[PDB]
Order: C-alpha cells, then structure tokens, then sequence
C-alpha cells in the first residue's frame, strides 16, 4: 500500500496516522522527525586572518643610487631614500658622506598562529534536506535517514518512502557566510581581489599555505629621523581584529525557527519551518486480515476534564463491545486533536482510557476505534501554566481557536441582524402590494 | 528571531516575551533551555460574553476589536436600515389615508 500524509518538520513530536486497506484491517503509522539538517552547498573563497607584515633588511648601498623593482609578494611597498647616513654599531656603515642611498622594504604574510585563528569566507547556494525518520507500523518500529528533495528511497528493509519537496524553504544562512573557529557570521565580505585597509578580507589567500597571497593594507615606509638602519613604516590595522572587534552575534545565537549551526560540514540542524509529504510503500507482512482482526460492535468516547494545552491536557473513555480478542488501533481524525497511544487491547464489552492534546476551546473530534468511527464533544479549559517546557502538539486553527459559546452568540447577533433585514423586505413587500 | 545579546553584571531580572513559537535562553555557559508559551488568557471563553471577550482581547487584541467594530457595525447598520424600510413602509401604507 501506497500512503500519502503530510508531517510537521518540527523534530520531536511523534505524528500519528491510521493506514486501511480494503481488504485488511485498519493499522498504526507512527512518523517521528528524529533529526533533520539543512546541508547548503559551499565553495571556499578565501581564508583571511592576521599578517605578519614582516620587513625585509634594508639594502643600503652607497656611491650611486638604486631603484626597486615590483614583486609578486603580497601588498609589495618600496621606497627608496636618498641622502641617508647609516649607522649601526660600529660606526657609519659606508663612506660616501651625504650621498648614501637606502633601500626600504615591507610586505605582508600570514601570522605563524593562522593556522587556527583564521576565518573561511564562504557562499552559500541553496540546502538540501537530510531527514531522519522513526516508522513505527505494525508493532516494529525502524529507523532511517533520506532526502527530502524528491524520488530518493533511502530507506532499508521493504519500508520505501519517499520525502516530498519542502513547502517553503527558508535557507537561514545568507549568500555570503564567514566560518571562524566554528562559529558562523552571515558577513558581507568583500570579493577576491577587492579588499579595502582596516577591513574585512584585507588580506587575502586561497589556502593558508598558498604562495598567492595579496593584500592591500595601507602600509607605507617613512624616511628614517634618527641616523640608525632601521625601517619606520605606519600601516593600517589588520581587518581581522577589527571585525573581530564588532562581528555582533554569530549564527548559534541569531537563528530563525530555531535550529542549531554546526561546522565541517557547515549545516543547521533540527529546523522547524515547515511540513514534508512523505510517501510510504508499507508492506504486507504487517497487514492482517480483517476476519482475524477483533472488530468492535458499538462504541462512544465521553471524555471528562478536559484542559487544552501543549502537554496530553485530555481523558477520554471509550466503552467497547468488541467480540474477539486482541488489540486493532485508535486514531483521532481532527487535526486539532491529537491521541497519544496506537494501538489498545480489547477484550469484550469494557472500558478504555486515552490522553489526547488539543488546541482548541471545543473537543469536538471523532476517534475512531480499530475502524469504526465515533465522534464526541467536549468544553474544554484554559491552562493555568502560563509558560510551559515542551511545544505544543497541534496547531491553531481559526474555525476552531472559537469556542461553541462564542460561536453561538456571534452567529445570534448576526443572525437576529440577517432576519431583522429579512422582516424588514418582507414589511417592504407587504408595503409594495398596497 | 528578535535576538537579544547582554553581558549582565549582578543580580537582575530581565523580561522576555514568550510566544506559541517559543523562546531559547542560554545563561553563560549552560546549555540552552527552550519554553514554550500556551494560551493562558485570564477569564473563560466557555462562561459570560464579558469573560469570553476579556479573554479573547488578551489573546489576541488586534483580531478581537475588529470582531466586536464588526458586531457593533453590522447591528447598528441593520437596526438603521430596517428602520428605514420600516418608516417607508409607515409612510407609504399611510398616505392613502392621509390624502383622505
Ligand atoms: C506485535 O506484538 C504484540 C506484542 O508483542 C502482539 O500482541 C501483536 O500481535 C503484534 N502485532 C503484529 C501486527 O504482528
Ligand atoms: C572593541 O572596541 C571598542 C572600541 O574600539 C572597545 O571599547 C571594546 O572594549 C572592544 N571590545 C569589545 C569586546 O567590545
Ligand atoms: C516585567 O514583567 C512583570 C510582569 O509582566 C512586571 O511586573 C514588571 O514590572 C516587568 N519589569 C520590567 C523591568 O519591565
């Protein structure tokens, strides 16, 4: 049998349905979401962290003049300074008196500690689905992981089940992301090759050990005051320190729907944002015939003390007058009430009791013993806990979330206002035939 | 997800608004703890219409005036044109008389 249903993406929260064959006996699906993580395809487009802004010995030559040529090394600043007097210990470092040239240079590379503090700015394209699936039907109970994004039977054993499209995927990683030491920041981060001083990205490489490195902070060399051979150089601070400085909040804390950010891979687990069709191929073996299945005769729930809420706020007694032995299940057919047991033993003529989780100031919903239908009603109560520790169940619906009472004077006033312009025609009328 | 980040010194209490949705605390280095807000309104929607109506402005407030603006408009408008067919009827069926 081919069962087509529709769950809630909340994980936890076990759903109940009731799968009947024409031939066989009515029996349980039990569909828990376990787990479930949105995988968003990433590519790496670059690493940044601090540099290392190592300066190179300066080349003092003396009698002439030099001049510096470009270089490949990263964020590459050369001047050259004439009319110098170096002198290091021991004394002036060469002769040519107040002609002596020198030499300056400074580049940029990665800090020794880069290797761990360091952050991967990162685009992030669309997610796909995985979703782990309890199935627990006909007394067995199996544990599987597919995809949601459509035709994928990832599942095992003879359950083939099929995860229906998303019904609104809602992606909360952004299209640009920046991973640092595994906490993520839905960042801006300027493109390969632009980069900006005192900012975000101001250096830039594809691995942390790339040869091809580039960088454009403003860094530039300053002519020496005091007669020694040292290199003055002022350079913009690093970008990484300043938008570790202000990164706010990373994605752990900032979250819609509420699930959790996790690294290598970078995934948002446990995502409650929506529901997934599932397609179940349930098979045979768990299906009984309808002859060896006990049937009820006759049956009505009278439900006493009922109090909506997010917990099992609910008991009903059922009164059966079933003539074989065994057990064939229960199921709630309103999707504002929600059981809590599948299946329930049934001897002859007694009583059962079951806990029921709804939404809704009304109780008026058909469970349905082992097959046979049974609707009762119910004027159920406001909790007294204001706040409570686990989700709710089931979920408001606005024909519902009205109580009879209120429902019954809002339709007496609009009622009493229908007829009152319905007499008023008919007065009209009689008016019109004088 | 309205998030809210403070680094807190002493002993303070802080108020956050809870929904149906729900909301995630984390208090330092504990675990995160999640609660839940269910429909707690104060009065009884199944008792007098001043308690289903006091009850159902504290559930929703927006929705619940616009309900009653719908009642009290709706009433005041067919009391007013019934008033009127009724006064043309008087008329009508009363100037025949009225010419004699
Ligand atoms: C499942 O097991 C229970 C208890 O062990 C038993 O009563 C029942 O017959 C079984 N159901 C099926 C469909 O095999
Ligand atoms: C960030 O920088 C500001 C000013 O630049 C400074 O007052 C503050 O202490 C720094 N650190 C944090 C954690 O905000
Ligand atoms: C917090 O809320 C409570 C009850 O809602 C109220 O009594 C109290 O004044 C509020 N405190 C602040 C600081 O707003």
């Amino acid at each position: 049998f081919e069962h087509a249903t529709t769950v809630p993406n909340v994980p936890g929260i076990p759903y109940k349905a009731l799968v009947e064959r024409a031939g066989y006996a009515p029996l349980n699906l039990e569909i828990t979401v376990v787990s479930s993580e949105l995988t968003p395809s990433t590519n790496k487009e670059y690493v940044t962290c601090k540099f290392h802004t190592v300066v190179p010995s300066p080349q003092v030559k003396c009698c002439g003049s030099l001049e510096c040529k470009a270089s490949s090394k990263a964020d590459y600043t050369c001047r050259v300074f004439g009319g110098v007097y170096p002198f290091m210990w021991g004394g002036a470092q060469c002769f040519c008196d107040s002609e002596n040239t020198q030499l300056s240079e400074a580049y940029v590379e990665f800090a020794p500690d880069c290797t761990i503090d360091h952050a991967v700015a990162l685009k992030v394209h669309t997610a796909a689905l995985k979703v782990g699936l309890r199935i627990v039907y006909g007394n067995t109970t199996a544990r599987l992981d597919t995809f949601v994004n459509g035709v994928t039977p990832g599942s095992s054993r003879d359950l083939k089940v099929i995860a229906g499209p998303i019904s609104a995927a809602f992606s909360p990683f952004d299209h640009k992301v920046v991973i640092r030491k595994g906490l993520v920041y839905n960042y801006d981060f300027p493109e390969y090759g632009a980069m900006n001083p005192g900012a975000f990205g101001d250096i830039q490489a594809s691995s942390l050990d790339a040869t091809d490195i580039v960088a454009r902070t403003d860094i530039r060399l300053l002519k020496p005051s005091v007669k020694n051979i040292h290199v003055p150089y002022t350079q913009a601070v690093s970008g990484y320190e300043m938008w570790k400085n202000n990164s706010g909040r990373p994605l752990q804390e900032t979250a819609p729907f509420g699930c959790k950010i996790e690294v290598e891979p970078l995934r948002a687990t446990n995502c409650a944002y929506g529901h997934i069709p599932i397609s179940i191929d349930i098979p045979d073996a768990a299906f009984v015939r309808s002859s060896e299945s006990p049937t009820i005769l006759e049956v009505s729930c009278t439900v006493a003390d009922c109090i909506y809420s997010a917990d099992f706020g609910g008991s009903l007694t059922l009164q059966y007058k079933a003539n074989r032995e065994g057990h064939c299940p229960v199921h709630s057919h309103s999707t504002t009430a929600v059981l809590k047991e599948a299946t329930t033993h049934v001897t002859a003529t007694g009583s059962i009791t079951l806990h029921f989780s709804t939404s809704s100031p009304q109780a008026n919903f058909i469970v349905s013993l082992c097959g046979k239908k049974t609707t009762c009603n119910a004027e159920c109560k406001p909790p007294a806990d204001h706040i409570i520790g686990e989700p709710h169940k089931v979920d408001q619906e606005f024909q519902a979330a009205v109580s009879k009472t209120s429902w019954n004077w809002l339709l007496a006033l609009f009622g009493g206002a229908s007829s009152l312009i319905v007499v008023g025609l008919i007065v009209l009328v009689c008016s019109s035939m004088l | 997800a309205d998030a809210t980040a403070e680094w807190i010194t002493g002993t303070t209490s802080r108020n956050f608004s809870v929904g149906r949705e729900g909301l995630e605390y984390v208090w330092g280095n504990h675990e995160p703890v999640r609660v839940w807000a269910q429909e707690s309104a104060p009065g009884d929607p199944h008792g007098w219409p001043h308690e289903i109506i006091i009850h159902y402005y504290h559930r929703h407030p927006v929705y619940t005036v616009i309900v009653l603006c719908g009642v009290a408009l709706a009433i005041l408008v067919g009391t007013a044109s019934s008033a009127a067919c009724i006064a043309k009827a008087r008329r009508d069926c009363l100037t025949p008389y009225a010419l004699a």
